[PDB]
C-alpha cells in the first residue's frame, strides 16, 4: 500500500534490521565458528551462535545508510572566482572545465563504487564582496557550454547570446539559483575509474580524463563596468539524485594531488601520509 | 577548390598502376569535409550522435564509361588502411557502374558506446571511408578519358542526435546592423 | 570431496585436489551480449571453443621477498591463439574469464597469497605530478609485472603494494572478488568474473576491465628453501565475441 | 504530476515539472 | 491515454527510433544499394541491406530534435542602452524597431525555415550599473508602440501614459520581467525569406523588411533624474512557444552583415568565409 | 532485373550490373558438417561473420598475350584475416565458397574468359620423368599464378593452358563448374561451390580442394589497347569451420 | 485551466491564465 | 501529505516535507 510506504517514508523506516532471537547452550560437532577466508567469502556467524543471547527487538533502519542517502547530499564542487583588479573587460568573466574531482570530500564518496549513474541537482551561491564600499546592481550569467559549442573569448562575445545553451541569469538579492541536470553520459554510467587510453601509443592519455568530459561553465558578470569594483565568488554545489551505483572499492587512503588521475606523493615517512596512527606495540590498546 | 562547385566532385581516370586510392575522409559526422552538409550541419546545434550514416555516389562518366570501384568504412582501433587489402577487410561494398548511376554504402553504428560527441574527441573517433580503384576507369575511343563522381550523405532509420548546443560552424564578430 | 574441482572449457581441462571453493565474481556468471544492451549493430562473430580455453601464462617464481605481481586483461591474453588475433582484428570484443592460480608447496611450508580481480584498476604514480602511467606500462602482456624490480622511468606506475598501486589501502582488497592460496589450506584459486564495464562492448586494445593482483599477504618460509615454489596463472576466456572485423591492429 | 493514493490519509506525490530529473531524492528498495 | 502520454513527456519518449534487425547473407538480382539519384529522392536502404546485423533494440529518441524544442529556447534578441551621460531628458528614454534578425544565434536556427508560425514568450534582464556610486530607486517602463501608436519624442510624452498600448514596469530588486505574445503576423504565418516588393519601381524595397514590421519598443526610466549617473542595459531574451514551421532551406553559411536582407561580404580568399577548411588534398583525413 | 546481382556476405556487399546468371557447383550450395557424416569428435569453431567474408585477391592484368592465371584453394586465401588464422591454428578446416571474377571494358571492347573450378587439379610437369609439381609452386597464395611466366624450375608446373596443365584437352573443361566472362555480354561471373572431398575435413595447409582457373579463350582486341583492362578476384569462404585446435602452424 | 486525468496517478494539465500563448511548451507530434 | 477528513467541513492535514520532525507542534492527550 502507497500509504503504508508513504508512512515509512516519513518515519524512515523503509529497511529494518533483524532482531536478535534468544539462543541457548550447544554440544554439537557443527562448529559455526570454525570456517575457512581463504574460500573469499565471509563466515555468516551471528551473536546467537557464539553466546547465550535474549529475545530483543530491533528497531534500527538502515533508510540512511542507502546510496541515495550517501550521495544525495549536496556539496561543494567548485568556487569560481571574478575579481575587478584593474581591467574590467578582462576580469569580468572566465570558464571553467567541469569536473568532480576538485573537492577531496565529494570527491572521496563517490570513488568508493566503480561506476555511478544519477542525475545532478545544482545549487549556486554567489556573495558579492564590496572592496570598493557598494556594490551597485550585480547580475550574474552562468552558461553551459557542451563539448563543441563556441567558448566565449570577451565578455561580449556573441556566444553570451545562447540561443541554445542553457543560461541561469541571476539577480543579486533573489534566492539562491538552483536546476537540474540529466544523467549526461554518452554510456550507461560514469566511470569514477577507468583502466583505459584514447589510443595506443606511448602519448595516449590515461584515466577518465578520457571518457569525462562535461564541457564549459561560463561566468560573467552582466552588469557592464561599474564605478566600485567588486569580488564576486560563486560557489557550485552538487547533489546525486536517483543514484545507483555498482562495484565497491577503498576508500581513497592518502590525499588527492590531481583530477582525473589516482597519483599520490609519499613523504620519506609514510605513517603521516595515512590516517593510520602508529601503535607502541600489538598489545598497547 | 573552395568557392568553386569543382569543391564537390572527384575525378577518375584509366589509371597505370593497379588499387590506386581515390579519396579518404573521417566519418565523424562533424568533422570536415562532413560539417558543412545538411546533417553536419544539423548535428552542430548537437552534443551527442548515434546511428548509422548512408553515404551515395553518383557516377558522372558517359554512358559507356565503365568502372568498378570499392568503398569501405573502417571501424575504429586502427589507422586508414594503406592499401585496397588493408580497406577491403572492414566493411565495404563494390560499386559496379552501369545503367543505375548511384550506389549507397551504409557505415553501420559499431562503438562501445551507445553515443558518440559530435565534436572531434579521440575517444569517440568513428574511423574511415576510403574508395579504391577495384578494377579500372574504361571508355572506347573518343571519349573523354575522365568523369567526376558526386557524393552524399544522410543519416539512416538509427539516426539521432541529443543535447542541444550552440553551432561552432557559425559566428558573428560584430553588429548587425540595419 | 568439496576439496576437489575439475574445470573444462575447449579442449583443456584442469584440476586440483585441494581447493578452496570457487568465487563468482560478483554472483554474476558470464554470458552473451543481449539485444537489450547492446549497440553495436553488426553480427557479433563467438569463436566458441577456439578462443574460450585455458591459456597459461608464464609462471613466477615466489621467493621469501617477493612483494606481488600483476597481470591486466585482456591484455595478458593478447598473443594468446585465436582469442589474441580477434582482439586485434576487430574494434570491439567481450568476455568473462575463469582465472585459476596454482601454487603448491608442501606440508612443511607456509606461506599465503591474496588473490584479487579488480575491475578498473587505474594505476598511479608516485611523485611525479600529473604524469600518469604510461600505456606500454599497463600492457606487460602474459609477463605481467614483477612487483619491486622495474628500475623506475617517468611513467612508470606506483609499486607500493601496501597502497593497492592506487592510494588505498591493501587490507580492504577483500572488497573485491579475491581468495586466498594459503598453504596449510589449499593449492589453487578459481575466480569465475562475468564482463563489467559501462558499455556493452569495447576496445580491447586500449581499455583493461580486469586487473588480477596477487600480493603474498604470509612470507613464504619453510627448512627448504632451494626447493623453488613457482606460481601459474592460466586463463579461460568466457562468452567471448567480436565485432567491427577488418585489419589486423598492431600496436606501438 | 500527482500521485494520488487514499487510505482517510491521501497522499498526493506531486511532480511540478515535466522531466524526470527535476523530481526529489529516491523512495528506496 | 493521457497519463501513458503524460510519462511519455517525463521520460522524453514520445518519439521513439526504430530497432535494427537481425539480418542475413544474400543472393539476388535485387540490388538496394544501386539507386538513381537523379530523381531526386534519397535512396531508402538501411544497415540490414547492406551487411549482416545483429538485432539490437533502440532506446532513443527524437523528441529533443523536434521543431518545438529547438527553437524553444530562449536567446538574446536585442541589448538596450540607457547610458546617463550629461543629459537625462534626453538619454532616459530610448526606441528600438523590433525585429529577430540582429542577434546571429537565434536568427540561424530560425531561417533554417522558409515560414514559421509561433507564440512569443519575452523575458529581459536589466541591469543597472553604477557610474557614480549608488543606483538609488531604479524603476523602468517598457512600453510596446505597434505600427500606427504615437512614438514619444521626450521622457514625458503623453504616449508614456499607455492608455492603451501594454507597457511593463519593473523595480529593481524584483524578479525580471516576462510575459507572452500571440502570434502576431496579419498573415497565416511570418516570413522567414520574401522573394517580394513592396511595389514594382527600381525603387521598390526587397525582402522581409516588407512584411515582418512588428512596431517599436520604447523604454524609459520612470525615476526621476537622480544625483548619481547609471547605465541601465536591458537584454531582451526571446523563446518561440507553440512552433510550427515549413519549408526547410540550407543553414547560413557566411556571417550576417544586415538584418532584413541575406546580403554578404566576401574576402579575396573566399575559404575564410566560410566554415569549409581546406583539405591538404582528397586521401588526407 | 536478370542482369543485376547483390551478394552480401559478412560486412561485404558485392554488386553487378551485367551478369550471365550464377552457378552452383553440382547443385549444391555449402552447408556445415552433419553429426552422420563427421569423423573428427572435437567441437569445431565457426567464426561466421568474420571468416565468410569477401577478400579480395590482387588484380591482374589482361593484355592480347595472355595465356591464363590460376589460383588454388584455399591456398589463395592463406593470409586473408580470420579465415587464414583459423586455418593455420587448427589441423582440420572445411568451407564452400562464392567466387566473383570481375572484369569490365567497353562496348567496343571483344574478348572472353572461361572461368572454371576444378576439384583435386593435380597438376603435372612436362618431360621431368617422375618429378612432380613442388609444395612451393602449387600454393602461390593471394598472387596466384600468371601462365607463361615462370622461369622454368625443375619442380615447376605444366604451364601448357591447352592440356589443362593435368594432361587434358582445354575443351573439355566444360564438364566442371564453369562460366564465361564474354565482353559483349557481360562483366563478371560468379560461382557458388560446396566443400568436394572423399574426408568430412582436411588438413587446409597440405590439400588444396578447389583450383580456380582462368584462360582467355577469345583473345581481348579493342582499338584503344593504352586503357588497362584488370580482372579482379573476389572469394567467400561460406560455412567455414575448423577443428583440432593447438599452435599456429607456420609454412616453409 | 485544468486537464485532470486519472489513472492512481492523477495529471493536472494546469493552464493558470485566459490567453493560449500563456501556456508553456506544445506536447509532440 | 495529506488527512483529508469530511463533515461539507473538510480537513487538510497536510504534511510537506517528508520527515516527521518536519511537522508543527502536536495535537493533545
Ligand atoms: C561524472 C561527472 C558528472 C558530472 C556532471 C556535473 C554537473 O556539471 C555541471 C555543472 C556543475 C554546472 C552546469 C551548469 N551551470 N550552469 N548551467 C546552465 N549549467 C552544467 C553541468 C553539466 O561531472 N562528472
Ligand atoms: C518574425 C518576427 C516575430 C517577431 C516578434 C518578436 C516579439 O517582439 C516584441 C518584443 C521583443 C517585445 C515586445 C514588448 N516589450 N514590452 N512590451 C510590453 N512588449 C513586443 C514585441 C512584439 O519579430 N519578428
Ligand atoms: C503534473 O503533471 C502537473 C502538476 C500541476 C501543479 C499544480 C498542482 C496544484 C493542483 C491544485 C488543483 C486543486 C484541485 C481542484
Ligand atoms: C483554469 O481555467 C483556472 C485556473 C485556476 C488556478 C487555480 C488552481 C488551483 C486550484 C486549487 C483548487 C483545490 C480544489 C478543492
Ligand atoms: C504529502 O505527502 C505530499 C504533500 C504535497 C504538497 C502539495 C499539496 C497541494 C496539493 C494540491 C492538489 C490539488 C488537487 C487536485
Ligand atoms: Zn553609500
Amino acid at each position: 500500500n502507497p500509504v503504508e510506504r508513504y508512512v515509512d517514508e516519513v518515519l524512515n523506516e523503509v529497511l529494518v534490521v533483524p532482531n536478535i532471537n534468544q539462543s541457548h547452550p550447544t554440544t554439537s560437532n557443527a562448529a559455526p565458528v570454525l570456517d575457512a577466508a581463504e574460500t573469499g567469502h565471509t563466515n555468516k556467524i551471528q551473536p546467537e551462535d557464539t553466546i547465550e543471547t535474549r529475545y530483543v527487538q530491533s528497531s534500527q533502519t538502515l533508510d540512511e545508510m542507502s546510496v541515495e542517502s550517501f550521495l544525495g547530499r549536496s556539496g561543494c564542487i567548485h568556487e569560481s572566482v571574478l575579481d575587478i583588479v584593474d581591467n574590467y573587460n578582462d576580469q569580468s568573466f572566465t570558464k571553467w572545465n567541469i569536473n568532480l574531482q576538485e573537492m577531496a570530500q565529494i570527491r572521496r564518496k563517490f570513488e568508493m563504487f566503480t561506476y555511478a549513474r544519477f542525475d545532478s541537482e545544482i545549487t549556486m551561491v554567489p556573495s558579492v564582496a564590496a572592496k570598493d564600499g557598494h556594490i551597485g546592481h550585480i547580475v550574474m550569467q552562468y552558461m553551459y557550454v557542451p563539448p563543441g559549442a563556441p567558448i566565449p573569448t570577451t565578455r561580449d562575445d556573441y556566444a553570451w547570446q545562447s540561443g541554445t545553451n542553457a543560461s541561469v541569469f541571476w539577480q543579486h538579492g533573489q534566492p539562491f539559483p538552483r536546476f537540474s541536470l540529466p544523467f549526461l553520459s554518452i554510456a550507461s554510467a560514469y566511470y569514477m575509474f577507468y583502466d583505459g587510453y584514447d589510443g595506443d601509443t606511448y602519448k595516449s592519455r590515461y584515466g577518465t580524463v578520457v571518457t569525462n568530459d562535461m564541457g564549459t561553465l561560463c561566468s560573467r558578470i552582466v552588469t557592464s563596468e561599474q564605478l566600485h569594483k567588486v569580488k564576486v565568488v560563486t560557489r557550485i554545489y552538487h547533489k546525486a539524485k536517483h543514484t545507483k551505483a555498482w562495484c565497491p572499492r577503498p576508500p581513497r587512503a592518502v590525499q588527492y594531488s590531481h583530477t582525473h588521475t589516482t597519483n599520490y606523493k609519499l613523504s620519506s615517512e609514510v605513517h603521516n601520509d595515512v590516517a593510520i596512527r602508529p601503535r607502541t606495540n600489538l598489545t598497547t590498546v | 577548390n573552395i568557392g568553386n562547385v569543382s569543391m564537390y566532385t572527384v575525378t577518375l581516370s584509366p589509371q597505370t598502376k593497379l588499387a590506386e586510392e581515390i579519396f579518404a575522409i573521417k566519418v565523424d559526422i562533424a568533422s570536415h569535409p562532413l560539417a558543412t552538409t545538411l546533417i553536419g550541419e544539423i548535428a552542430s546545434y548537437f552534443t551527442h550522435w548515434t546511428g548509422s550514416l548512408r553515404f551515395s555516389f553518383m557516377f558522372c562518366g558517359t554512358a559507356n564509361t565503365t568502372l568498378k570501384v570499392l568503398l569501405a568504412y573502417t571501424p575504429p582501433g586502427i589507422g586508414k588502411p594503406r592499401s585496397r587489402k588493408e580497406a577491403m577487410l572492414g566493411t565495404h561494398v563494390v560499386w559496379d557502374v552501369g545503367l543505375q548511376s548511384t550506389v549507397s554504402l551504409v557505415v553501420p553504428w559499431i562503438s562501445a558506446s551507445q553515443y558518440r560527441f559530435t565534436t572531434p574527441d579521440t575517444y569517440s573517433s568513428a574511423g574511415y571511408i576510403t574508395c579504391w580503384y577495384q578494377t579500372n576507369f574504361v571508355v572506347p575511343p573518343n571519349t573523354p578519358n575522365t568523369a567526376e563522381m558526386l557524393c552524399f550523405v544522410s543519416g539512416c532509420k538509427d539516426f539521432c542526435l541529443r543535447m542541444a548546443r550552440d553551432t561552432d560552424l557559425h559566428k558573428q564578430t560584430g553588429p548587425i546592423t540595419q | 570431496s568439496d576439496r576437489i574441482i575439475q574445470i573444462t572449457r575447449g579442449d583443456s581441462t584442469i584440476t586440483s585436489q585441494d581447493v578452496a571453493n570457487a568465487v563468482v565474481g560478483y554472483g554474476v556468471w558470464p554470458h552473451y551480449l543481449t539485444p537489450q544492451d547492446a549497440t553495436a549493430i553488426d553480427k557479433p562473430t563467438q569463436p566458441d571453443t577456439s578462443s574460450n580455453r585455458f591459456y597459461t601464462l608464464d609462471s613466477k617464481m615466489w621467493n621469501s621477498t617477493s612483494k606481488g605481481w600483476w597481470w591486466k586483461l585482456p591484455d595478458a591474453l593478447k598473443d594468446m591463439g585465436i582469442f589474441g588475433e580477434n582482439m586485434f582484428y576487430h574494434f570491439l570484443g567481450r568476455s568473462g574469464y575463469t582465472v585459476h592460480v596454482q601454487c603448491n608447496a608442501s606440508k612443511f611450508h607456509q606461506g599465503t597469497l591474496l588473490v584479487v580481480m579488480i575491475p578498473e584498476h587505474q594505476l598511479a604514480t608516485v611523485n611525479k605530478g600529473n604524469v600518469n602511467a604510461g600505456y606500454k606500462y599497463t600492457h606487460p602482456g602474459e609477463a605481467g609485472r614483477e612487483v619491486g624490480t622495474q628500475v623506475e622511468n617517468e611513467k612508470q606506475p606506483s609499486d607500493d603494494n601496501w597502497l593497492n598501486f592506487d592510494g588505498t589501502l591493501l587490507g580492504n582488497l577483500l572488497i573485491f572478488p579475491h581468495q586466498f592460496i594459503n598453504l596449510r589450506s589449499n593449492n589453487s584459486a578459481t575466480l569465475i568474473v562475468p564482463y563489467v564495464n559501462a558499455v556493452p562492448m569495447d576496445s580491447m586494445v586500449r581499455h583493461n576491465n580486469w586487473s588480477l593482483v596477487i600480493i603474498p599477504v604470509c612470507q613464504l618460509q619453510s627448512n627448504n628453501i632451494s626447493n623453488i615454489v613457482p606460481i601459474t596463472v592460466s586463463i579461460s576466456p568466457m562468452c567471448a565475441e567480436f565485432s567491427g572485423a577488418r585489419a589486423k591492429t598492431v600496436v606501438q | 504530476g500527482a500521485q494520488v493514493s487514499r487510505q482517510s490519509l491521501n497522499y498526493f506525490n506531486i511532480n511540478y515539472f515535466k522531466d524526470a530529473a527535476s523530481s526529489g531524492a529516491s523512495r528506496l528498495d
